[PDB]
């Protein structure tokens, strides 16, 4: 869990998009005086292995 | 050669256990520069915070060097012929 303050523009309604790239998850968000652009890890990119039999498992969020 | 993502229980454990277990062995041979070396390539020590995956990795380096013999000692030496 991640809580972004984009404190000065209200973030617009139906604003937030999300494009995957083979090496990033790009998300693009509108608001009504500005626009911005975030880059965040693949899944696969933070390595792709569940062998071992958990029940818990650590998120891309670090 | 980092390996991404902590979780509970994974290839990286196995990984940072080897590391360990290299870093143990430089110990045992008398070399602290590069055990630190190691330390400090995986977790820094400047840390006073709780990082309970590294202390079940140390735990569990523990437990595999209590219940196995040693390397290098006599009960390798009647395990070779």
């Amino acid at each position: 869990a991640v809580r972004l303050k984009i404190l000065n523009c209200s973030i617009l309604p139906g604003g937030v998009h999300i494009c995957e790239t083979q090496n990033n998850i790009i998300v693009l968000i509108l608001t009504n005086q500005t626009v911005h652009r975030l880059i965040l890890p693949h899944p696969s990119r933070m390595y792709r292995s569940e062998i071992i039999s958990d029940s818990h498992i650590q998120s891309i969020f670090t | 050669a980092v390996v991404k993502d902590s979780r509970p229980d994974q290839i990286a454990h196995d990984d940072k256990t080897k590391h360990l277990k290299a870093a143990f062995l430089r110990y045992c041979r008398k070399d602290i520069l590069g055990a630190q070396s190691m330390v400090d390539s995986l977790f820094s020590d400047s840390d006073m915070e709780p990082d309970d995956e590294l202390d079940l990795a140390v735990n569990q380096i523990s437990v595999d060097l209590i219940d196995d013999y040693p390397a290098s000692d006599p009960r390798w030496a009647e395990s070779v012929p």
